[PDB]
């Protein structure tokens, strides 16, 4: 209104407006869905082709953070460049210090500590980022003493564990379906096709393998980013499933 | 008065004042009553500490602090703003012990404090302090009691008062000086200190108070600061109750 | 809107803080300089707005170095710092590089350079004053220069600045010659200044000094003939009186 | 008027003079006291009024006259906060000059470094000008009695006698008439005491009010020394006036 | 009074001008109570808590809070007012929304 | 007025700062937690929120040390910072002084932290209230932190959204639970009773409770799930 | 001049079994030709079923023990109560030892 | 508007500050460089005048940066002072480092970068100076550039910056030729200047000149700022006086 330009700086409600506005950056972005299952976490994404000259599989919206921590992203890829780098460093130094695979929970906190720098000067951690970040993550992995976890990193520095979580434009709609579609007894093939069922409904174009990019965390396979041949096969099986019904 | 000149604490008004620095004094008015009674062989501090919710533990929250080990301070106004000012007063006293290897002179102390208030009225990103600090003790030159205003101005006093009930507080304080030409003996100035704050608590009648009185006396504390406790504080309470009815 | 940063230009160009600084200058006292071919005379008048205040205490004519003096017009406080900063730069840049005082041409650039910094930063204001600097060196002769709070310098044969500038300037234009003695130049100077004030014009309140030919009197040491005394000399009241009587 | 730039001392007016710097010359009448200093023929006397409105204050901590260093006094008009900061700076400067340059710092060199310091406070925007007139008094090692008034703009000019405060103009005219009729620039009295008496006489006349030994504080420079007189030494001088 | 005619105040044509400020903390506590009397009244309501929270509030504005506390209470169907209802009555009389979840809520 | 609320280094005429009052409002806007204590034990009981029912909650109880720990109410960003700094202070005490850092001193350093950003330009009042518990030599203490930085020793207090129903309740039983000693269980019980009345339109769940206890001979421990289902 | 180190003797010994593992050592601490102390624990439990012994020069060794002790707590706070493995500990200690390398610790450590 | 910082952009992707800083250079006197394939002549008009202004012993818009490249000045003189000093140091710094004098193209690039930096970074003014560079380096022979205050440069065979830019440029390209001559080039600057200027006298006291030639001696390169009495002498020959 008249209380919103600064980041310090309140606000008759009591909220930092700049921080809340970055929430709205995430909806600008393309839909990304993650679903934890007891066999692994599947991070699918949507890509959107502005021209069919933008080469789909050279834009990266899933990225490798380590051999056991992955991320999907949505929002500004300008902000995602610094955001992601930090976390890649976190996993690599943790293995250096303790030899142990970084815990997903702690890896989130490292991202979100970096998110906290807003000001241009504070007591404690010394602030050196001029604005809140404009990117959310879904953080997926597997640690050995708590199994598979799926977290959502916020650019506001708060982390919610989830069983399943969607961000992007199609966040509301996916979230509505996943309220009716998560179970204890789901399996990773099942997850994979679950992500695509939800995905087609919340994509503005149509479901092709060019405009999709799924990936898994399985303890056996580690982090595996798929191909389009792989992704296409799964699409053909979704359509078969919906035919019978 | 007019628009502008408030905002920034180094803008001088067309009136030859600095409004921001005045506005602080007004914040000190709202704070809880404090007085200092100077003596010919001690100093006495007493304070009105309101108890505003009865789930509070009694005798445990105080706006009395010691500095070094010979000087008493008590502040009115905003409490945590007042804690920072006594805090810088501890660093200064402590620095003083290494360099010059002696307890601070009470006027020496006053000089250092007066400079700190002046510096936070001297920039455009610092904040003017919204507190008074009555402080003093007994040193090499006998007893001295000073009062530092949030304008960065201070003077010596035979009687100092600040707070809400400060107008009532000055009326009784003047009386003390006239009936007692020597400046009142320190022992009896504790019992007197209680009664003056009891009369000031009738301008704040709605809330309960807890009476905390501390002193510094050449005669009856060996030139050291210590709080007034147990039976001694009890007498001061009983005397005060008597003479108000 | 373009007025009040130093950072904002107008649509028509130029910066306002420099323009408003020039306004300030013109409020100050009437000071004037005439270049001669054997000197330079530099002159100003003084006041204090109270006779109780002594008039030697003030100095509006100051030797910058032994061979180069200066005056001003404009705000009083700003002069006093800027002359301290100038003497101090004079040593740093040139009295350790030549091991003696710098030429006139050089030092004009160095003082002009402090102005340039007091415009370059924002949240630091220009200086309030315009200097005349006159001095003498062994390769370009006697010389005179104007150093503006802009951070620009202009060479001058004759100029005036301050409140009485516009009137003084037209009197100078007419009366100047290309070849004058030091002595004649003093008489054109006292007279010019007497345009600005009358009936309170006396040698006591008029400070008038010169950069002429060496004086062995103020050298202070003798027996070394391979160095020159101060080209600068401040004239006293009684000496100004001889010249004012002689008019 | 207004718009910008009574909010800034780093941004000029279309006048060419900084409006906030002028306000420091309106912030000097804030405590409603008046100072007088006059020159003798080997002493300087400076006297400023003392207000003790309530009996709570101790008139011994209420002062505006300060010992700056061994040979140097100062009386301050305007508020207590800028008074302390100025006084401190001066105390620090006086002290410093000596280790660098050796001997006792002249009244003139102190006044000039404080004036240059005031001008810097107006140069930068992150520091405001001070809110005090400083009137320094000393008897100089080689120039003898000297009064230098340094204003909070960074202007400094000497004096034969000076007065400051809100009732200044009345003391100033009083002094013009006096120094003009004698045909000298000094008081020709040859002890410090009869120069303190004359000063008392003149402040009483100009303001038009009898003052008391609890309403004067008097600092006296002699050569090589400075002292501030207590109330009971101040009375000796008063009873000298009261019956001649 | 800025709109008011200057010649009516001018001189001792009319004497004594009396300014009523915003209610004080003291005054706020009293104003809510009296109105509450008319509806259902419960003593779990701590009226001091309410008086602190409100900033720059008039007696007009507080009557609306008292009435509002009744509107939320009836809505739910609780035939006995709570302190909770009252606290939710400050932020529906004011144009703000305090009902919107955040990044920590 | 309401125009002096732009910044923290500027005061209002009556003298406030609107930003500190606003940081204060935020505590209420967040979470609810209720603190209480006894001569022998200190207990915090708090409601955890979740965004939705595919969310699995966010913990509000931060173990500081094995004799100190806190709850939060208001902004979660603000809290992460103050807790980290506090943890630094306990380790410092241990390292250099060999001493379990006293709850009384600790709040005062917390107060000092708070005021740094209140004075300065940049920063912001911290957007969270904290209830700090510990058991040192001087027994149990419970501290109430504010955005101003004022730290307040109580037998029992509560902060956050609609927390006054716990405060009315605690007031009623005050002296009752003070007498309860040597029995950790019963203080957990009282505490569940207090945060029930505060709630309204929600009731307790196994994953809404986090009960944080330190007492005489026990370290700080954060209990969750099937250790809060005896007091569901 | 100054000697920044000296020595303090003693013998520590680690034997790894195959489900129990023992870390033993003398309590005698000496300097030159003084027996300083008869009793003095030099094998210190650190929690998480890790014993640490750092023997040589007492200054260097007691300081290192203490600094590791602080880490175990920092590990629980930032890693939400994850136990430390012995091999993970072994790596933490390498970075503690190398962390001064131009004034290094000068004690032979066994965990 | 989007005047208020220099590190902002506008809804159209202009920046008012870059435009305003550009218009500053049409407030200060004409400056002309004409390249010919037998020398480059720099000529400039003064923007100040009066019978007691000294301007008959001095140059103030012809600076030799180093010994083979020089600039004509147009724009504010204060802005000009600092960048001329920086430019001379870097030209000459190269001299020290590589023991051969700086090429023309590199030195203009360097100084443009410094210009650009004041717009790009901080809370500072852009620099309102347009320098006409005339150099020789044996890579491209004779080189004429001018640098914008925006901070970019383009090569030229003739250019005019400073006051009356549009008029001067039209005048120059009517009578210019690619074959040309250095002596025809001098006469051309003098031709253009009569028209462009608002002073109808157009005498020596208003005129600066320097010609840079490699036809001056042979195998050698000579930068010659002419002296005031030569500037007078050539005004008879072109017939303006």
């Amino acid at each position: 209104s008249e209380y919103d330009r600064g980041v310090s700086t309140f606000s008759p409600e009591g909220r930092l407006f700049q921080v809340e506005y970055s929430l709205e950056a995430i909806k600008l972005g393309s839909t990304a869905i993650g679903i934890a299952t007891k066999e692994g976490v599947v991070l699918g994404v949507e890509k959107r082709a502005t021209s069919p000259l933008l080469e789909s599989d050279s834009i990266e919206k899933i990225v490798e953070i380590d051999r056991h921590i992955g991320c999907a992203m949505s929002g500004l890829t300008a902000d995602a460049r610094s955001m992601i780098e930090h976390a890649r460093t976190a996993a690599v130094t943790h293995n250096l210090y303790y030899d142990e695979d970084i815990n997903v929970e702690s890896l989130t906190q490292s991202v979100c500590d970096l998110a906290l720098r807003f000001g241009e000067g504070a007591s404690g951690e010394e602030r050196l980022m001029s604005r809140p970040f404009g990117v959310a993550l879904l953080i997926a992995g597997h640690d050995a003493d708590d199994g598979y976890q799926l977290f959502h990193a916020e650019p506001s520095g708060t982390f919610y564990r989830y069983n399943a979580k969607a961000i992007g434009s199609g966040s509301e709609g996916a979230q509505a379906e996943l309220l009716n579609e998560w179970h204890s007894s789901l399996t990773l093939k099942e997850a994979e096709l679950l992500v695509l069922k939800i995905l087609k409904q919340v994509m503005e174009e149509k479901l092709d393998e060019n405009n999709a990019q799924l990936s898994c965390i399985t303890k056996q396979d580690g982090f595996k980013i798929y191909d389009n041949e792989k992704t296409a096969e799964l699409i053909k099986e979704l359509k078969e499933k919906e035919a019978a019904e | 008065i007019g628009t502008g000149y408030d905002l920034s604490n180094s803008v001088f008004s067309p009136d030859g004042r600095n409004f921001q620095v005045e506005y602080a004094v007004k914040a000190v008015e709202n704070g809880t009553t404090s007085i200092g009674i100077k003596c010919n062989d001690g100093v006495v501090f007493a304070v009105e500490k309101l108890i505003t919710s009865k789930l509070l533990v009694p005798q445990k929250n105080v706006k009395i602090q010691v500095v070094d080990r010979h000087i008493g301070c008590v502040y009115s106004g905003l409490i945590p703003d007042g804690r920072h000012l006594v805090n810088r007063g501890r660093e200064e006293a402590a620095s003083f012990k290494k360099l010059y290897k002696t307890p601070i002179p009470i006027p020496a102390f006053a000089d250092r404090l007066g400079q700190y208030v002046q510096a936070h009225t001297l920039y455009n990103s610092v904040r003017p302090f919204g507190v008074s600090t009555i402080f003093g003790g007994v040193d090499k030159n006998g007893a001295h009691l000073y009062m530092l205003e949030p304008s960065g101005s201070y003077w010596g006093y035979k009687g100092a008062a600040t707070g809400k009930g400060r107008q009532s507080a000055k009326a009784e304080l003047e009386k003390l000086v006239d009936h007692h030409p020597e400046g009142l003996s320190a022992r009896e100035a504790v019992k007197q200190a209680a009664k003056i704050i009891y009369l000031a608590h009738e301008d704040n009648k709605e809330k309960d108070f807890e009476l905390e009185i501390s002193w510094c006396s050449l005669s009856e504390t060996n030139g050291l600061h210590k709080f007034v406790k147990g039976d001694l504080l009890q007498e001061a309470i009983d005397f005060a109750q008597k003479e108000i009815n | 809107r373009y007025s009040f940063s130093l950072t904002t230009f107008s649509p028509s160009g130029k910066l306002g803080q420099i323009d408003y600084a020039l306004t300030a200058v013109k409020q100050g006292v009437t000071s004037l300089g005439i270049k001669a071919t054997n000197g330079v005379v530099i002159a100003t008048e003084k006041k204090s707005s109270s006779p109780l205040a002594m008039s030697e205490t003030l100095s509006k004519v100051s030797l910058l170095t032994p061979d180069i003096g200066a005056v001003y017009s404009g705000m009083g406080p700003d002069y006093r710092v800027l002359v301290d900063k100038s003497r101090k730069v004079a040593h740093t840049s040139y009295k350790r590089i030549y091991g003696e005082y710098p030429p006139t041409k050089l030092l004009v650039s160095e003082v002009a350079k402090i102005m340039q910094e007091a415009t370059q930063s924002g949240g630091v204001r220009p200086f309030g004053v315009s200097l005349l600097i006159a001095g003498h060196d062994e390769f370009n002769g006697f010389s005179l220069y104007q150093v503006d709070p802009s951070g620009s310098y202009f060479p001058w044969k004759a100029t005036a600045i301050g409140k009485g500038s516009v009137a003084a300037k037209t009197f100078l234009e007419k009366r100047w010659n290309d070849e004058l003695e030091l002595e004649d130049a003093i008489h054109i100077a006292l007279l010019t200044l007497k345009e600005s004030v009358e009936g309170e014009f006396n040698g006591d309140t008029i400070e008038l000094a010169i950069i002429g030919d060496e004086n062995p009197d103020l050298l202070g040491y003798t027996g070394i003939p391979t160095d020159k005394g101060p080209r600068f000399r401040k004239l006293t009241s009684q000496e100004i009186n001889d010249r004012l009587e002689a008019l | 008027s207004a718009a910008g730039y009574d909010r800034h001392i780093t941004i000029f007016s279309p006048e060419g003079r900084l409006y906030q710097v002028e306000y420091a010359f309106k912030a000097t009448n804030q405590t409603n006291i008046n100072s007088l200093a006059v020159r003798g023929k080997d002493c300087t006397v400076v006297i400023s009024q003392k207000k003790v409105p309530d009996k709570l204050l101790d008139p011994t901590t209420v002062s505006y006259i300060f010992c700056i260093s061994r040979t140097i006094g100062m009386v301050v008009n305007g508020p207590i906060p800028d008074a302390r900061n100025a006084a401190l700076r001066a105390k620090a400067e006086a002290a410093e000059f000596r280790y660098k340059y050796g001997y006792d710092m002249p009244c003139d060199v102190l006044a000039k470094r404080m004036a240059n310091l005031s001008q810097i406070y107006t140069q930068r925007a992150y520091m405001r000008p001070l809110g005090v007139i400083l009137t320094f008094v000393s008897v100089d090692e080689e120039l003898g009695p000297s009064i230098y008034k340094t204003d909070p703009a960074g202007y400094y000019v000497g004096y034969k006698a000076t007065a400051t405060g809100p009732k200044q103009q009345e003391i100033t005219t009083n002094l013009e008439n006096h120094f003009k009729k004698s045909k000298i620039d000094h008081i020709n009295e040859e002890s410090w005491e009869k120069v303190v008496e004359f000063a008392i006489t003149h402040m009483i006349d100009a303001l038009g009010t009898e003052f008391s030994k609890n309403d004067l504080e008097v600092g006296v420079a002699t050569k090589d020394k400075f002292f501030t007189l207590s109330a009971e030494n101040i009375e000796e001088r008063l009873v000298a006036i009261a019956e001649q | 009074v800025d709109v008011l005619d200057p010649a009516l105040l001018r001189s001792g044509r009319l004497d004594r001008k009396i300014e009523f400020p915003l209610p004080s903390e003291d005054s706020r506590a009293q104003i809510l109570q009296i109105h509450s009397r008319k509806m259902t009244t419960d003593d779990d309501i701590n009226w001091q808590e309410l008086a602190r929270s409100t900033d720059e509030f008039n007696g007009a504005q507080l009557k609306a809070v008292t009435v509002e506390a009744g509107m939320i209470a009836l809505r739910n169907g609780q035939s006995s007012v709570k302190h909770e209802d009252f606290v939710e009555g400050i932020s529906e009389v004011q144009a703000r929304k305090s009902k919107s979840v955040s990044f920590y809520a | 007025r309401n125009n002096y609320d732009g910044d923290t280094v500027t005061f209002s005429p009556t003298g406030r700062l609107f930003q500190v009052e606003y940081a204060l409002e935020a505590i209420k806007q967040g979470s609810v937690t209720v603190g209480l204590r006894s001569n022998t034990h200190a207990v915090l009981v708090a409601l955890k929120r979740n965004a939705d029912e595919l969310s699995s909650y966010q913990k509000k109880i931060i173990k500081c040390d094995e004799h100190m720990g806190l709850s939060l109410a208001g902004l979660a960003p603000d809290a992460r910072v103050l807790s980290n700094y506090l943890r630094q202070q306990c380790n410092y005490s241990s390292l250099v002084f060999n001493r379990k850092l006293a709850v009384e001193r600790a709040g005062h350093l917390l107060c000092d932290k708070a005021q740094k950003n209140t004075q300065s330009y940049g920063g912001r009042p911290y957007g969270v209230g904290l209830l700090i518990i510990g058991y040192d030599k001087s027994g149990a203490h419970l501290l109430e932190f504010q955005p101003s930085g004022n730290v307040t020793e109580l037998y029992g207090t509560a902060i956050g959204a609609r927390s006054q129903g716990a405060k009315t309740y605690l007031e009623r039983t005050l002296d009752t639970f003070i007498k309860i000693d040597g029995n950790p269980d019963e203080l957990i019980k009282a505490g569940v009773e207090a945060i029930s009345q505060s709630l309204r339109d929600e009731s307790l769940t196994v994953d809404n409770l986090s009960i944080a206890i330190v007492g005489k001979d026990t370290p700080f421990t954060i209990y969750d799930g099937e250790a809060v289902a005896k007091y569901i | 001049q100054f000697n920044p180190y000296g020595d303090n003797g003693g013998t520590i010994l680690g034997i790894a079994g195959e489900d129990f593992a023992v870390l033993a050592g003398d309590t005698r601490n000496i300097t030159d030709y003084s027996i300083n102390s008869r009793y003095e624990p030099k094998v210190f439990d650190c929690g998480d079923n890790i014993v640490m012994s750092a023997n040589g020069f007492a200054a260097d060794g007691d300081a290192l023990v203490k600094r590791f002790k602080n880490s175990v707590k920092w590990y629980h706070f930032d890693h939400n109560d994850k136990k430390l493995s012995i091999n993970s500990a072994a790596r933490n200690i390498q970075h503690l030892l190398y962390g001064k390398r131009f004034f290094p610790y000068y004690v032979h450590t066994i965990i | 508007r989007y005047d208020s910082r220099t590190t902002i952009f506008s809804p159209e992707g202009r920046l008012y500050q870059v435009e305003y800083a550009l218009e500053s250079i049409s407030h200060a006197g004409t400056a002309i460089g004409i390249m010919a394939s037998d020398g480059i002549v720099l000529a400039a008009e003064r923007k100040v005048t009066s019978t007691l202004l000294e301007q008959d012993t001095s140059t103030e818009k012809l600076y030799k940066l180093n010994d083979k490249i020089a600039v004509a000045v147009a724009g504010l003189t204060a802005d000009a002072e600092i960048l001329i000093n920086t430019a001379r140091i870097h030209a000459q710094n190269y001299l020290k480092t590589y023991n051969e004098d700086i090429p023309v193209e590199i030195l203009v690039r360097r100084l443009s970068d410094i210009k650009q930096g004041y717009t790009q970074h901080g809370g500072l003014r852009p620099f309102g100076v347009s320098f006409i560079y005339a150099g020789y380096d044996d890579r491209y022979g004779y080189q004429l550039y001018t640098s914008n205050p925006s901070g970019n440069y383009t090569g030229w065979k003739a250019i005019s910056v400073g006051a009356n830019t549009s008029a001067a440029q039209t005048l120059l390209q009517m009578d210019y030729k690619d074959d040309m001559k250095v002596d025809d080039a001098i006469e051309l600057a003098l031709k253009t200047l009569s028209k462009t200027t608002d002073s109808s006298a157009l005498t020596y006291d208003r005129l600066e000149f320097a010609t840079i030639r490699k036809g001056a001696n042979d195998g050698e390169v000579y930068q010659k700022i002419f002296k005031p009495q030569e500037i007078k002498d050539i005004l008879v020959k072109t017939g303006i006086t």
